[PDB]
């Protein structure tokens, strides 16, 4: 229920120093409930720093990999609350790097889509640029049309 | 006071590269040595390649590295890792914060490792843009805050020079060849403050010289050379430096034209 705030406030540090006790499936897995309940919180602080506490390295191994697509898809639903735009192009960029996406043609389209609409919304920068650029090559672009 | 020299062959492999991928930016490494906390030399460098995001950290290919280093060691290129070139084209010469974490990333491998950014459209036959410096229109991202600027020299060995020479062949061109400008403003202005410099120690020679003896004169002002000697010498060179860049313009503007 809404009482999850007082719950949660445990878990807001029960995971800290539990590091290397845990097991980094189930150990990463409430890392990932203390973010959606710290946004169901409605609280971006602990949803921000209790996510970058975990190291990306950890994506080598395939099973982890299938687990971050909650990750991303949260620090996407983070950086559009804070009104970031480029970071999120920056992790769908990443999501749509993911193999298991990467194959289904109905998996990455409307990903890929969004990863244009918010390079459109970033502001003229530096990552814009070299980011769009490497997009207009990419050959999947060319299957959608009105997007292209 | 510290200042990094580069080599020919880095900067042209540089603009090379970083011209090759424009509109987006590239990244490699540098390899040199750290001769003092003064100095850093750069004698080489390799290309990194592309991936889908943007320059950044994971940029940097581990494999390609070592599978590039070795096979320069069977080469005897055998150099630290100093340094990583970046291309940041249109943009100038600064380092975004992504630029500053990879910064770091190299930082924790060596303290003096050093960034450079190299800026490929804006590099014209003019002046080069190009800019080396590390952490601690740039202001805008904190030239002096995060990081600070550092200083840039090329070393030539003779024979490269001498290699370079013989690009343009100007035996027959000479005569309508105008040299630098800017150059000739450091020219005729430091020739006129030093004409100033001078000015008054002939104004001393004539009156030390009227109220005292030639004999006497000789022994003090033996050791230097005669500052009227320096008016009628230096007066001269600006005077026909002077009258041929005048006439060199003059013929390039309605002859070429
Ligand atoms: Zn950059």
């Amino acid at each position: 229920e809404g009482k999850i705030d007082e719950a949660a406030d445990i878990l807001c540090e029960l995971q800290v120093e539990t590091y290397g006790s845990m097991e980094m499936s189930e150990k990463i897995q409430f890392i990932l409930e203390q973010m959606e309940l710290s946004i169901l919180k409605g609280d971006y602080s602990q949803a921000t720093v209790l996510s970058r506490k975990i190291l990306k390295k950890t994506f080598k191994n395939p099973k982890y990999e299938s687990l971050k697509l909650e990750y991303y898809n949260l620090l996407v639903k983070i950086s559009l609350h804070k009104r970031e735009y480029l970071e999120v192009a920056q992790y769908l960029q990443e999501i749509y790097q993911t193999d298991a996406i990467k194959s289904d043609e109905a998996k990455w389209k409307p990903v890929l889509s969004h990863i244009v609409y918010f390079l459109v919304l970033s502001p003229y920068g530096n990552l814009q640029n070299d980011l769009i650029h490497k997009i207009q090559n990419d050959n999947n672009l060319k299957k959608l049309e009105s997007q292209e | 006071k510290e200042t990094v020299y580069i080599s020919s062959i880095a900067l042209l492999k540089m603009l090379k590269h970083g011209r090759a991928g424009v509109p987006m930016e590239v990244m490699g490494l540098m390899l040199g040595e750290f001769v003092d906390d003064y100095t850093v030399n750069v004698v080489d460098v390799f290309a990194m390649p592309q991936s889908g995001t943007g320059v950044s950290v994971e940029a940097v290919d581990d494999v390609f590295q070592a599978k590039m280093m070795d096979m320069l060691k069977q080469t005897g290129r055998d150099q630290m890792v100093v340094g990583w070139y970046h291309s940041h084209p249109g943009f100038g010469c600064w380092l975004s914060s992504v630029d500053v974490n990879t910064q770091k990333s190299f930082e924790q491998l060596n303290s003096r490792a050093v960034a450079v950014v190299v800026d490929p459209i804006q590099s014209v036959k003019g002046k080069v843009v190009i800019d080396a410096f590390r952490l601690i229109q740039a202001l805008i991202h904190g030239l002096n805050r995060h990081y600070y600027s550092l200083n840039i020299d090329y070393h030539k060995t003779a024979k490269e020079t001498k290699m370079l020479m013989n690009l343009h062949k100007e035996q027959w061109q000479s005569g309508l060849k105008m040299y630098d400008y800017e150059e000739k403003e450091e020219s005729n202005l430091a020739a006129t403050k030093s004409m100033v410099k001078i000015a008054e120690q002939y104004s001393k020679r004539i009156e030390e010289e009227k109220e005292l003896t030639e004999e006497e004169l000789k022994t003090r002002y033996v050791g230097r050379q005669d500052p009227k000697k320096h008016l009628s010498e230096t007066a001269d060179e600006t005077l026909e430096n002077n009258i041929v860049s005048v006439l060199t313009a003059g013929v390039n503007s309605v002859a070429i034209k």
